[PDB]
């Protein structure tokens, strides 16, 4: 329905063994389409999806420097974090920063957002109204001042409602049947036995898109949740996702229990017992 | 520096007809620091062409990785994943399930 | 790659003085609007990273991404704005591309105007002199000289806060045995009312 | 694409 | 602030020269421009962040170090055979081209094809017009430094000594006395107007200098008259009553 372009990077000081690792992604919705990888051979940011590939090398020298930017950034945030921590030479430590916007159905501006962390420890963030800084350490204080004085806010603001949206669209435009398109779930049951008087239910929900789902146990009409197992989303691999919720029941009494479904790539509900 | 103890999944891309060809994923997350190793094994023995997704990571920053294979079962192969992290004090061996 | 609408520009005093700019990148993401006086260091007026306008009293400047169009237009305009104005555009992590540039040069107010030609001998010498053509309006020309040893000067505006005026005043010379001030402009569109001592 | 601003040292 | 220095300079071929420049703003990406008349400012090279710099177009024949934050100093090398340029460094916050870029006070660089051709500037004031002091409340004081090269001069007015603006223009642009080669000598032209209260008055001082950028301590002799050295070249005037 709605949608998101989102980039991801990753920087992770290695300490001995040199340069620190860098990885650059890029995701429209939940497909990957760009990626740069310090490590890897062309150093390049390369296309991961059929579509961006039209864009001719005016568009990829212009990302590839604005990436190469982006790492001798953290290249030295990296530096200057060790600084404010006051921790060792010795340590590989890590900094993710995530900007990305978010168009309605209407694909026209709601969210915009640019987290940023070290070690797993939220830092600092541009807020909601892409204006103020939040920063959970004293020492990210320093750095809030920095990009108060500086103004980046407003620079990054401009891109975040701006340059973003623009091209989200001009993305959503190149692959649409790559992305506009919905594949829809593709459910079944695996029972197993765990002994004489008891069983399990897998409700499962293959080769779908996009990987929103919402998958729950109703013992005909009552919220089961407490005897369920829900795993994490997979990927496919594919290019579809998979999904399955478990739970255990008083088993022999089994056509009785009900698995909710819930997605937009199937225009309305479902529900499901066994055969 | 906070370690977050990885979560993983060995999945068929669809499901599995024997001597039918599929891939073979191993799908990794929730995990921190950065640094790991990823396997994945057929008859505990170390499959050589495996390609893995680029790191990214999810909304609490902790990452997650997709290491897939192609692959082709049988009724006599056994296939794991195994997963070295520094929150695993010898690397995890997760053996594939056809249920689960 | 940023093509500058160029003249040089005028614009009197207080009169409106509008500039465009164009670029080829989509890629573009900050855009700015530098001014630079002659043998001196170019300093930001305004810079924009969104479309449409952006205002800072006197200078207002306008973007759209999508046209690719850059403007700034000056109000008020004082002769404090005179000389090169330069549209600079930025966001791919590749320095910045300054336009070509315009020289936009504004009109004071010669509001008491007397055109005249005087002579001006030495205080180490006796003749060997120059020539001053002085206090004439803004609109006035001060073209090239005949000969290949006569040197003819431009205008030159000249603000004084004592008396606040401002006196347009050209110089010129030459090295010739027979040379005077009459024949010194024979090459310009001087007024006729000129006061020749 | 990539952000080419609002971007700083920490 | 940034600081580049020198304002002024220029080396014969077969050296080297160095336009050194500073910043203390803390600010990570710094650029090194060469602006030519006619042409915009090209970018000679511009660095990210420390230890690392990157190719603009006219790089050929350049060189610079990064190994500090502070300073990004642009060697001039026995580059191409036209050097002679305006050159400017700035500084900015950020990624390179994202924000203000802070500028340094610019270079004037000059090749120097032998030193033989190098003069200083003889100046000279020209008395004010009495048939001018006449129509007016004023008096206009013209000076011409004439006769120098290379075009590497400033220029302030000293009242009893007092460096003064107002009242005085100087002349963005000199003029040549050959108009065809390379090798030349230029002439400058100030205006220094005053008040008819204050000139006609006998005592009170009038002088036009020139802050002139000549030859180093470093430099070479054989010719017959004396040296050129970045020095100051004035001339004079005075009141005289009516
Ligand atoms: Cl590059
Ligand atoms: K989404
Ligand atoms: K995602």
């Amino acid at each position: 329905g709605s949608h998101s372009m989102r980039y991801f990077f990753t920087s992770v000081s290695r300490p001995g063994r040199g340069e620190p690792r860098f990885i650059a992604v890029g995701y429209v919705d939940d497909t990957q389409f760009v990626r740069f990888d310090s490590d890897a051979a062309s150093q390049r940011m390369e296309p991961r999806a059929p579509w961006i590939e039209q864009e001719g090398p005016e568009y990829w020298d212009g990302e590839t420097r604005k990436v190469k930017a982006h790492s001798q950034t953290h290249r030295v945030d990296l530096g200057t974090l060790r600084g404010y921590y006051n921790q060792s030479e010795a340590g590989s430590h890590t900094v993710q920063r995530m900007y990305g916007c978010d168009v309605g159905s209407d694909w026209r501006f709601l969210r915009g957002y640019h987290q940023y962390a070290y070690d797993g420890k939220d830092y600092i963030a541009l807020k909601e109204d892409l204006r103020s800084w939040t920063a959970a350490d004293m020492a990210a204080q320093t750095t809030k001042h920095k990009w108060e004085a500086a103004h980046v806010a407003e620079q990054l603001r401009a891109y975040l409602e701006g340059t973003c949206v623009e091209w989200l669209r001009r993305y959503l435009e190149n692959g649409k049947e790559t992305l506009q398109r919905t594949d829809a779930p593709k459910t079944h049951m695996t029972h197993h036995a765990v002994s004489d008087h008891e069983a399990t239910l897998r409700c499962w929900a293959l080769s779908f898109y996009p990987a929103e789902i919402t998958l729950t146990w109703q013992r005909d009409g009552e919220d089961q949740t407490q005897d369920t197992e829900l795993v994490e989303t997979r990927p496919a691999g594919d290019g579809t996702f998979q999904k399955w919720v478990a739970v255990v029941v008083p088993s022999g009494q089994e056509q009785r229990y009900t698995c909710h479904v819930q997605h937009e790539g199937l225009p309305k509900p479902l529900t499901l017992r066994w055969e | 520096m906070i370690q977050r103890t990885p979560k993983i999944q060995v999945y068929s891309r669809h499901p599995a007809e024997n001597g039918k060809s599929n891939f073979l994923n191993c799908y990794v997350s929730g995990f921190h620091p950065s640094d790991i190793e990823v396997d994945l094994l057929k008859n505990g023995e170390r499959i050589e062409k495996v390609e893995h997704s680029d790191l990214s990571f999810s909304k609490d920053w902790s990452f997650y990785l997709l290491y897939y294979t192609e692959f082709t079962p049988t009724e006599k192969d056994e296939y794991a994943c195994r997963v070295n992290h520094v929150t695993l004090s010898q690397p995890k061996i997760v053996k594939w399930d056809r249920d689960m | 790659e940023v093509e500058q609408n160029s003249g040089p520009l005028s614009v009197p005093e207080g009169a409106i003085a509008s500039l465009n700019c164009t670029y080829s990148d989509r890629g573009s993401q900050s855009f700015f609007w530098y001014r630079q006086y002659s043998g001196k260091s170019p300093e930001l007026i305004m810079s924009i990273y969104s479309n449409g306008d952006k205002e800072d009293g006197r200078f207002t400047a306008q973007l759209n991404k999508a046209s690719q169009y850059v403007s700034l237009l000056i109000r008020d305009s004082q002769p404090s704005d005179s000389a090169t104005y330069l549209c600079a555009v930025g966001g791919g992590a590749d320095g910045l591309t300054f336009g070509k540039g315009t020289h936009l040069i504004i009109q004071p107010y010669i509001q008491n105007p007397d055109p005249a030609v005087y002579q001006l001998r030495d205080s180490k010498s006796s003749d060997k002199s120059v020539c001053l053509f002085t206090d004439f309006d803004s609109q006035t020309n001060v073209s090239q000289s005949k000969d290949s040893d006569v040197y003819i000067t431009d205008k030159c505006v000249l603000d004084m806060r004592s008396m606040d005026f401002k006196s347009n005043s050209a110089v010129a010379w030459s090295n010739k045995s027979d040379f005077a001030c009459a024949n010194a402009f024979n090459n310009s569109i001087i007024p006729e009312d000129t006061f020749f001592p | 694409e990539l952000a080419g601003i609002g971007i700083l040292t920490v | 602030g940034i600081t580049q220095s020198p304002k002024y300079l220029f080396r014969k071929e077969g050296q080297n020269v160095t336009l050194s420049c500073e910043q203390n703003l803390n600010h990570d990406a710094m650029y090194w421009y060469r602006q030519d008349p006619g042409q915009g400012l090209r970018l000679i090279y511009y660095s990210q962040i420390v230890n690392d710099f990157q190719k603009g177009d006219i790089a050929e024949g350049y060189s610079v170090s990064r190994e500090k934050k502070e300073s990004f100093p642009l060697t001039v090398t026995s580059a191409q055979k036209n050097p002679t340029a305006f050159y400017l460094c700035a500084s900015s916050q950020g990624l390179a081209g994202a924000g203000e870029l802070f500028f340094g006070e610019g270079s004037r660089l000059t090749v120097l094809e032998d030193l033989k051709n190098v003069f200083p500037p003889e100046v000279a004031v020209f008395e004010p017009s009495e048939a001018e002091i006449s129509h007016t409340q004023k008096a206009t004081l013209v000076c011409l430094a004439t006769g120098f090269y290379p075009d590497h001069v400033e220029l302030s007015w000293w009242v009893n000594g007092k460096e003064v603006h107002s009242g005085v223009c100087t002349d963005p642009q000199p003029l040549k006395e050959q108009p065809a080669l390379n090798d030349s000598r230029y002439c400058l032209s100030s205006r220094l107007r005053v008040s008819a209260t204050f000139w006609q008055n006998p005592r009170n001082h009038f002088r036009c200098q020139v802050q002139f950028y000549g030859l180093s301590e470093n430099d070479e002799w054989t010719q017959d008259r004396a040296k050129p050295v970045t020095q100051i070249v004035s001339a004079e005037a005075w009141g005289r009553a009516d």
